[PDB]
């Protein structure tokens, strides 16, 4: 019987992969398959997806080349990944990470293909520029919900999931499909490399701003200082005086003086100083 | 620690039977048998009884070599005034006391 | 048999030649396609592929078990430079590693009709290499009769080993067309 604490380690490539070709496909309900590898009875390791050619309505998709994907299959494994399929994904672009009816009959198929086959659902509508809104499923036995057996022996504390979503129960979490846990394991080549990404260049790094650009700027922020301190003394000229407790922040719903006096020369700060730190050690270094 | 250790593993959970530790204390003697002697608390049998199962109160209570002696229940723990077996190391010590005898 | 065939072919400007009737350009393009029906009427999912050696013995098509494509672009073929083998064979090898079928035996097939300008040692150390390697090789040898057949012999010979039988030459005189020869020639005669 499965167990609770079954994992999927996708690669961030699989996710980069998927997460693209999502965002391409809204709102088409857009579907790839994905090639990784039961590496033991608590594990599933996902390598690499690729999508498929296929468009159909703005409301379902539909498999179109098979041929497609059985030469696709046979050349990764020439080179690229000799994985071989483990599950499928598609985007649900607005809908949370729940199988529709026609999931949930193309999950059976890939169950009873390989028992322990996996689907996977994407919402990059809704994963935000951080987390990503992305969850793994495996179909729910009629025969054990009849005959009163449990979905996954629960031999851990890796069964609260982080609150199954309400929408995923709705549409039928945990009566006929279950979440499982994904995460991700990188070794170590694309995790500096991850590291690098938003790393720059040295040609920035000690290329000083503009200084006529930068003298027109600090003008114009000591400007709006300046306008910016004479609300905040109008703000202060009464303050707690006349008892604006229960006005609270519903004093106004507009222009807090202290908040942008404090943002502009925070960022003024780091204009100037930083500008002016580069200018000394490039004066001292370049000679 | 290994108790601890198990969110990812329950079976893991049966090692606190390493960290039990016996609160108990023993009056052996040379013959490295139990002498039937008894134990005395110089403090209310009220508050160091066992939890209920589901003279107003004396200050006296008495035990017998097979002693659960909690650790704040053994400080004052003391040996009744006179007995065949004296503690041959502190009481207020705890743990498994040697007895030495008198005559016999 | 499950069977990946390289072939590599000279385009020397010798080949430029004609002792072999009509020329020799069009006599290599009867053996390959010789060849490639054979291959084919073998195993059909055989699997060849086409080198061309010169300057900078350059390939024409990786591993397929097509003859159509084969003979075309062969077809599209004249005879230049001279031949820089030992470079083309080492191609041919790593063409051979990367074939999809692994089942398939290694085989290499070169027509070298042509002075061979190579040193016998790396001749002998290359060969030692093929056959650790464990690829069988043909040649098929036609003008120079005697500036390189000695050195293929030893070539072959040196494959071979003491039971290496896979290895195999076959120089042919001047004559005809250089069909009667390989169709009648062990390569295929085995077959």
């Amino acid at each position: 019987a499965v167990d609770t604490a079954e994992q999927v380690y996708i690669s961030s490539l699989a996710l980069l992969k998927m997460l693209k070709h999502g965002r391409a496909g809204v709102p088409m309900e857009v579907m790839g398959l994905m090639l990784g590898e039961f590496v033991d009875d608590y594990t599933v390791r996902v390598i690499d997806v690729f999508a498929m050619p296929q468009s159909g309505t703005g409301v379902s998709v539909e498999a179109v080349d098979p041929v497609f994907q059985a030469k696709m299959l046979d050349m990764l494994k020439q080179t690229g990944r000799p994985e071989m399929v483990v599950g499928w994904y598609h985007s649900h672009p607005g809908f949370g990470c729940w199988l529709s009816g026609v999931d949930i009959n193309t999950q059976q198929s890939f169950e009873a293909l390989s028992e322990r086959a996996v689907a996977v659902v994407v919402d990059p509508i809704q994963s935000v520029k951080g987390k990503v809104v992305i969850d793994a499923f495996r179909l729910i036995n009629a025969n054990m919900m009849v005959l009163g057996h449990e979905p996954r022996q629960t031999t851990s504390n890796l069964g609260h999931l982080n609150k199954p979503s309400i929408q995923a129960l709705i549409h039928g979490l945990n009566r006929h499909y279950y979440s499982i846990t994904i995460n991700y394991r990188k070794n170590e080549l694309e995790q500096k490399m991850l590291l690098n990404l938003h790393k720059k260049s040295w040609m920035e790094g000690l290329t000083l701003q503009d200084y006529s650009e930068h003298c027109k700027h600090n003008e114009s922020v000591v400007k709006e200082m300046l306008e910016l301190a004479k609300n905040y003394n109008k703000a202060v000229e009464e303050e707690d005086k006349m008892t604006p407790e229960q006005l609270a922040i519903k004093n106004v719903g507009k222009q807090d003086p202290k908040r942008h006096l404090e943002e502009h020369v925070d960022v003024l700060m780091t204009s100037n100083i930083v500008q002016c730190l580069a200018a000394m050690l490039d004066t001292v270094v370049f000679k | 620690l290994v108790f601890t250790q198990f969110w990812f593993w329950f079976p893991l959970s049966h090692f606190l039977s390493l960290a039990y530790t016996p609160t108990c204390v023993i009056g052996l003697n040379k013959d490295l048998k139990m002498p039937k002697v008894q134990y005395k608390s110089n403090c209310k049998p009220s508050t160091f009884a066992y939890p209920a199962p589901l003279e107003p109160e004396p200050n006296f209570q008495l035990l017998d070599n097979p002693a659960r002696v909690m650790p704040a229940q053994l400080k004052v723990l003391t040996m009744p005034e006179t007995c065949r077996y004296q503690p041959f190391k502190p009481l207020s010590i705890g743990g498994i006391i040697i007895l030495k005898d008198t005559s016999e | 048999v499950l069977e990946s065939t390289m072939v590599c072919v000279d385009n020397s400007e010798y080949m430029r030649n004609g002792d072999f009737l009509p020329t020799r350009l069009q006599a290599q393009q009867d053996a390959v396609n010789i060849v490639c029906h054979s291959k084919t009427r073998s195993n059909p999912e055989n699997n060849v592929g086409l080198i061309t050696l010169a300057n900078d013995c350059e390939v024409l098509t990786t591993l397929t078990p097509d003859t159509g494509r084969i003979l075309s672009k062969l077809h599209t073929v004249q005879p230049k430079g001279k031949i820089t083998f030992c470079t083309g064979i080492r191609v041919a090898h790593l063409a051979l590693k990367h074939r999809q079928g692994k089942n398939h035996k290694m085989r290499i097939i070169a027509f070298v009709g042509s002075p061979v300008e190579d040193n016998e040692k790396d001749l002998v150390k290359l060969a030692k290499r093929l056959k650790k390697e464990k690829v069988n090789v043909d040649i098929i040898n036609f003008g120079e009769e005697e500036v390189n057949t000695e050195k293929l012999t030893a070539f072959v010979n040196t494959l071979n080993g003491k039971d290496g039988t896979g290895s195999h030459l076959v120089t042919v005189p001047p004559g005809p067309s250089l069909a009667d020869a390989l169709i009648s020639s062990p390569i295929l005669a085995g077959e």
